[PDB]
């Protein structure tokens, strides 16, 4: 359903939905879509579109 | 090291998929 992912570096927060993160941060998936999944900060429960490339899996 | 400060570039965002919703 939704994995856990951890950025690798700040996404930018240009969208006025987008998630902004920061690298190390961890963030939760919620629906990866094919270059784009939503995801939601741990840090007080936002949910916004992070790229597949900023943030990581926790595993590689 | 010297820098500290990388970030790689983001996808495209299939049909405004990280852009607005749909």
């Amino acid at each position: 359903q939704g994995d856990i992912v951890v950025a690798l570096y700040p996404y930018d927060g240009i969208h006025p939905d987008d998630l902004s993160f920061k690298k190390g941060e961890k963030m939760k998936v919620l629906e990866e879509h094919g270059e784009w999944w939503k995801a939601k900060s741990l840090l007080t429960k936002k949910e916004g579109f992070i790229p597949s490339n900023y943030v990581a899996k926790l595993n590689t | 090291w010297d820098p500290g400060m990388p970030t790689p570039p983001l996808p495209p965002r299939p049909a405004n998929l990280g852009e607005r919703q749909a």
